[PDB]
RNA sequence: AAACUUUCAACAACGGAUCUCUUGGUUCUCGCAUCGAUGAAGAACGCAGCGAAAUGCGAUACGUAAUGUGAAUUGCAGAAUUCCGUGAAUCAUCGAAUCUUUGAACGCACAUUGCGCCCCUUGGUAUUCCAGGGGGCAUGCCUGUUUGAGCGUCAUUU
RNA sequence: UUGACCUCAAAUCAGGUAGGAGUACCCGCUGAACUUAAGCAUAUCAAUAAGCGGAGGAAAAGAAACCAACCGGGAUUGCCUUAGUAACGGCGAGUGAAGCGGCAAAAGCUCAAAUUUGAAAUCUGGUACCUUCGGUGCCCGAGUUGUAAUUUGGAGAGGGCAACUUUGGGGCCGUUCCUUGUCUAUGUUCCUUGGAACAGGACGUCAUAGAGGGUGAGAAUCCCGUGUGGCGAGGAGUGCGGUUCUUUGUAAAGUGCCUUCGAAGAGUCGAGUUGUUUGGGAAUGCAGCUCUAAGUGGGUGGUAAAUUCCAUCUAAAGCUAAAUAUUGGCGAGAGACCGAUAGCGAACAAGUACAGUGAUGGAAAGAUGAAAAGAACUUUGAAAAGAGAGUGAAAAAGUACGUGAAAUUGUUGAAAGGGAAGGGCAUUUGAUCAGAC
RNA sequence: GUCGAAUUUGGGUAUAGGGGCGAAAGACUAAUCGAACCAUCUAGUAGCUGGUUCCUGCCGAAGUUUCCCUCAGGAUAGCAG
RNA sequence: CGUGGAGGUCAGUGACGAAGCCUAGACCGUAAGGUCGGGUCGAACGGCCUCUAGUGCAGAUCUUGGUGGUAGUAGCAAAUAUUCAAAUGAGAACUUUGAAGACUGAAGUGGGGAAAGGUUCCACGUCAACAGCAGUUGGACGUGGGUUAGUCGAUCCUAAGAGAUGGGGAAGCUCCGUUUCAAAGGCCUGAUUUUAUGCAGGCCACCAUCGAAAGGGAAUCCGGUUAAGAUUCCGGAACCUGG
RNA sequence: CUAUCUAGCGAAACCACAGCCAAGGGAACGGGCUUGGCAGAAUCAGCGGGGAAAGAAGACCCUGUUGAGCUUGACUCUAGU
């Protein structure tokens, strides 16, 4: 069992603090309570609600600089994207489209005619 | 030696978590071949050289 | 060493050679490589035949200064002469070479008559015109021998 | 290349009573003091390490290759040849057996089969049915496990369906005329397989 | 024989595949065929067996018992079925394990699911 | 004549040959182009109810989130509601994350788990002292910025 | 006094970038010796291994300061061929190219040197907004020691005449490619053996499916797949086939004749000497020093020099796919390959256990059975174990496990034996035995 | 033998292979020294030693010529198939 | 003649027993070898025509593995030495306890440490293996427990030395060089209490850092306590540094 | 104190096959071959005549177109100067 991440989802970041600290006690005397007794697999169950609960509420704030920073340059640099340290240094589309006048011309006034060969 | 650097007593409480026999319940796997546990060490055979 | 009546051989065999030796037991897959890359191509350049006209070149070196050959360009004179650009002639399958020089007349018209045989037969569609299917051919060397 | 080579073993030398193949140096390991780099050595390389430029493929004389089709061709019309190759041809009429050309426009394997039967070739097919058996050496797990006889060659001039007929059908191959495999026309380079042709096959070898 | 040029006719590969197989695609493997009456009435040959399904053996020793499936016990690439044990000396009775393709399915487990997939390959309900 | 020695057979030993297998290797062909300061490769130490190792992972630790499939996992125990299901699995997939200590390794160091400084905040009657949490503080170099140095130097003064 | 310019600093100033790993294949740099010469020193290995620097998916090269001497060819790369040739060489050992011809692939080109001078038109960066691989408004700066426009030798530019011809971008649906999902036939009928039928026999069915694997033994038809097709899902963008909106532009390109010009690269070319390098010979390249030009000039034209001609290109500046290479990485398909001392060192918790201070060195080791059904229970013994009982088709399968050889060993049986034994011809004796009837 | 010093010794540190260090023995430089050890070149070369795997049938030698930095080797004629 | 593998064919043999192995049983061939019978065994394998090679062993002080005679033999003799009884156990020359007899003899066979080792320390259970006899015992085996600091060390300084930087060589991995042809750095007090520290000032010229658990160095003593820890815990009584 | 005998534990070197002599001949010094002498199971403690006993592919000598350390008015070079 454990917590569904699709509930935690609903609840502010309040909310989500409570319970992970909440989830702490709990995880606290399963841990002194297992050292009588010989297993207790209850343990797995709060260990994983409570990563689930702390991966909600991390982007929850991370989307909330996304938002922040949204709609204009210099994003944090661990928000950017992860594609390739050569394909992140690659020049983009628009700067490897550049065209001198002088060919610029040229691909206007002649481009490669298609052509056939049949009459 | 007594005085000790936290290197080597880290290193050594890895050795000696390491150094006990196989657990029992493995050879009861299904498709299990390991029989007992050839990495295991004492301190009067070999020594480990840190 | 040397022995019974033997020709002298020199076999250079005395470096690592080892290591370079190819034997290309790709031979049959490259031919099919070469044969899809060779429709590949076709596909994406559907009506052109996949290549340009090259013109009909007399070959150096008295030794084959006897036989005739396709050459590389259409030396700006021919297609000057032919009436048509050489930045629109590059457009139309039309190999021109800015560095040869004619010098034959015999040679000359043959280039300049060769250039009008594939004015004749070829169809150039307009950049915004409905553009037909017109049953591409796959060689102007083929068409015109 | 270096199966048998990765080490560092060197000779011992004599004075030290063992054999002068070079030996694994360093200790504690059971390994070491071994012997090394011998065609008779455990572990060592094997003699004369095969390497790949062996000549694999073998160059024929063209003319050959249409001499040897050609008696191939001619062998397929003597009774007492196909026979010997044990094509279960006692029953037909006569060899050549050519059929009309109308096999050559089938497409289930069922109407092809049992048109093969009316002409006379129901002997032949079931004895590859029932000569399937297991390779006897290693060949099993070499992907080639299986083996059984070949059957008849049905021979077209044209495809209309007919390569796909007998592609299911065990023992039977599917050829053209233009092709004509000599490896097909005598296999094992036993002259005489049982081929039928058909009218429109038959028509094109002149 | 087989057309294509990514299938592989390799008794290697084939064998390591089967053995190495996750534990998802190894539920595809157990497939068992439905019975005449199931055939008849769904329209379906085979399907992936599971847990809640009653077959019958038609191979083995066991033949001509039925009983509800009781595990598919998938890292063994067997099924066991209750009332079909080997009881030891020592009282005590344990399952034997049977291939789904020696089984006989005789009323699927029917969920939104497995429902889903009748109509998805075809069936009739 | 026994014993003993030698030879052979049967049975029993010692030993692991042969025979038959093979999720391994080897070689050839085909297709593809994709590591790293947004921190690589590698290393150390740790993480499972019961594991020493391998394999997986990083204090969110044999894993979290998302998608698909759709009932298991299994050596034992346990959990069952999660079973007509926004859902089992040591499942596949993987686009969101975490990723201890290091490592080109970057505050200064390092055979030390050593020693500072700055910014925000909290406690001890405290800008100064001590402690806690969070963020920082390497070098070369390019472009731009700002504060400057030079009777190097122009013009202007009084 | 104040404000600039030049030059040089500083900052945890704003934004970045190099490093390290891997390195089979490429571009350089450095550079051996073992060996061959029946010694050996020049020579050869070898312009190689080792060492160092630097990249990519290929790299590199690449559109002639080329090849040739022809009736001229026309970037580069790679194949076949030239050719074991011209040539080099203690002229010994030995080495050793290229032009020419056919094929794969083919694609071209652009900068410097020119006043826009009737107008810094240009470019970075900062800030606000917007449709963000970005656009627009505004503001410092770079920039007159030259940033934009214009042209590259094959040309071209400034004027004169005549007239023509030709054009851009954004949305949508398909197509192409890649990844991926799903669906799409036919016996488990009868008899026998067997633990098990997947074997044998009879009867059938499907087949664009009789490849392969699994299931208690050789399974087209039992399962997964296979074959042929159908239907989806997510990604790349113009590669193109249609639909549509914007008209870019009072712009750009091509074209005939006349005239005036036509800037084309320097411590560079080139020369001597040294060294190394080459197949390169009175010097193939490269580099070190010293000298160091030119404009009907200069480079090359494989015997040095002086004189006269002729041919072909345009260096000291630059970009560029494909054809080519590939024991590294990823993902596949295979084999007249090997089968556990073989095949990689390694089929297994193998670069592991282990050895050395260290750099490094480096194994052994797969197989019960279909299924643990892994032997309940009784009995002797301190126990390990034994003897029964039992499971299993088989304990002549008991986790010292498939089979189970030899050396070597025990027990029983037979025989011989005064300092070896073993062997050959021949036969007696004992044991055993085939044929023939 | 020497035994209050040219004494004994620990720890740190410096000196690295045609190199160190040496009251000098070619001594010592990790049981290795008249040139350490490790990997690679490297399957280094050997006119020299050793070995070189099934049967039957038929034939059947030479140690001699000349040249060679040639004398434990080759080339050459001869003998053999 | 034989071996591994490949094309052809015998619709070849086989779970009613393939292959292998053993057999002073039979048959064929001059021989290489071939064939059969019996036992064991459990899943594949041959005849013939051809193709192919990592194709045949008695030796190489051959390679790897295995095993003998030697042989129940050499041996298990340095370091003065054991004995009696009880307990435990299946079992006692060797374990425990008691008694007796001895030794080390304070530059010890005693009590602590440094280097090194790494849990060997202590308890419980326990003897298949190891302690070259034995074993009930053990530094063995299985399972656990155990190391408590302001004052003891490290942490700081510097020594011989090592080593960045600014630079200078070197094709280059890297070498020189530690104050050198550097614009090389930071402390006190003010001034405003829009207040951060701009701004009043003056002073300073050395100069990264690493390098000693035996050098230099701030400060803790006694008593008690555990199966196993203590100048560290507990009780008491102190001192030092910083604020 | 060993050796010796016993209980326990328990190796190695070496080994073509082995182990009685005389003479002969023979690779010129036999355990084996020939002619003779002889010849009786199984063995224990010693012993050092023999097994040309074992330990090492003679370190002396020689040969090899095999080396290395060292020397010098050897040959051919070279750092430095």
């Amino acid at each position: 069992a454990g917590v569904k991440a699709y509930e935690l989802r609903t609840k502010s970041k309040e909310q989500l603090a409570s319970q992970l600290v909440d989830l702490k006690k709990e995880l606290a005397e399963l841990k002194v309570q297992k050292l009588s007794r010989p297993s207790l697999p209850k343990i797995k169950t709060v260990r994983k609600s409570i990563a689930c609960v702390l991966t909600v509420i991390n982007e929850q704030q991370r989307e909330a600089v996304r938002q922040l920073y949204k709609g204009k340059k210099y994003q944090p640099k661990d928000l950017r994207a992860k594609k390739t340290r050569a394909l992140r240094r690659a020049l983009t589309k628009f700067e490897a489209s550049q065209v001198t006048e002088k060919q610029r011309k040229k691909q206007i006034a002649f481009p490669q005619r298609k052509y056939a060969i049949k009459a | 030696a007594a005085q000790k650097s936290f290197r080597i007593k880290q290193k050594m409480a890895k050795a000696k978590k390491q150094n006990r026999p196989l657990p029992q319940w493995i050879r009861l796997r299904t498709n299990n071949t390991i029989r007992y546990n050839a990495k295991r060490r004492n301190w009067r055979r070999t020594k480990m050289n840190i | 060493a040397i022995s019974k009546n033997l020709p002298i051989l020199k076999n250079h065999f005395r470096k690592h050679w080892q290591e370079r030796v190819k034997v290309h037991f790709d031979q049959a897959g490259k031919k099919v490589s070469r044969r899809n890359a060779r429709a590949t191509r076709a596909a994406k350049i559907a009506p052109r035949p996949l290549d340009l006209l090259r013109p009909v070149v007399r070959a150096p070196t008295v030794k084959y200064n006897r036989k005739v050959r396709a050459g590389r360009g259409f030396t700006l004179a021919e297609v000057k002469a032919a009436g048509l650009t050489a930045a629109y002639a590059r457009t139309i399958g039309i190999a021109v070479d800015h560095r040869r020089q004619n010098r034959n007349q015999e040679i000359f018209d043959a280039n300049v008559q060769r250039l009008k045989e594939y004015q004749s037969k070829i169809i150039v569609f307009p950049r915004n015109g409905k553009a037909p299917e017109a049953e591409q051919v796959l060689s102007a060397a083929a068409t015109f021998p | 290349e270096k199966a048998g080579h990765q080490t560092s073993a060197e000779s011992w030398g004599t004075g030290r009573a063992v054999a002068r193949i070079p030996r694994v140096g360093g200790g504690g390991t059971g390994r070491s003091g071994q012997g090394a780099f011998g065609n008779m050595c455990r572990g060592g390389r094997m003699f004369a390490p095969t390497k790949t430029w062996r000549k694999w493929n073998v160059k024929v004389n063209h003319n050959e290759k249409r001499y040897a089709t050609a008696s191939a061709i001619a062998a397929t019309a003597v009774a007492s040849l196909v026979l010997a190759r044990g094509h279960r041809v006692e029953k037909i009429p006569e060899i050549p057996l050519v059929v009309s050309t109308d096999l050559e426009s089938i497409q289930k394997t069922k109407e092809a089969v049992a048109a093969l039967k009316a002409v006379g070739a129901h002997s032949d097919l079931l004895k590859v049915l029932k000569s399937k058996k297991l390779r006897a050496g290693k060949g099993k797990y070499r992907n080639r496990r299986w083996t059984q006889r070949r059957g008849p060659l049905v021979v077209y001039a044209e495809d209309n369906g007919i390569v796909k007929a007998l592609r299911n059908v065990p023992g039977v191959e599917t050829a053209n005329v233009a092709s004509l495999n000599l490896l097909q026309l005598a296999p094992g380079a036993h002259l005489g397989r049982f081929v039928i042709w058909t009218e429109a096959a038959f028509t094109k070898l002149d | 024989a087989k057309q294509s040029l990514d299938v592989s006719s390799d008794r290697r590969k084939a064998r390591k595949a089967y053995f190495t197989a996750p534990s998802s695609q190894r539920r595809v493997l157990l497939s068992a065929p439905l019975s005449k009456e199931l055939r008849a009435q769904y329209g379906i040959k085979a399907l992936p067996i599971r847990r809640d399904d009653e077959v019958l053996v038609v191979r083995g020793s066991k033949k001509g018992q039925e009983g509800k499936i009781s595990s598919v016990y998938r890292l063994k690439f067997a099924v066991q079925v209750d009332k079909v044990t080997k009881e030891k000396v020592n009282g005590a009775s344990v399952p034997i394990n049977l291939h789904p393709s020696k089984l006989v399915i005789t009323k699927l487990h029917l969920d939104k699911d497995r429902k889903a997939l009748i109509q998805r390959k075809g069936g009739k309900l």
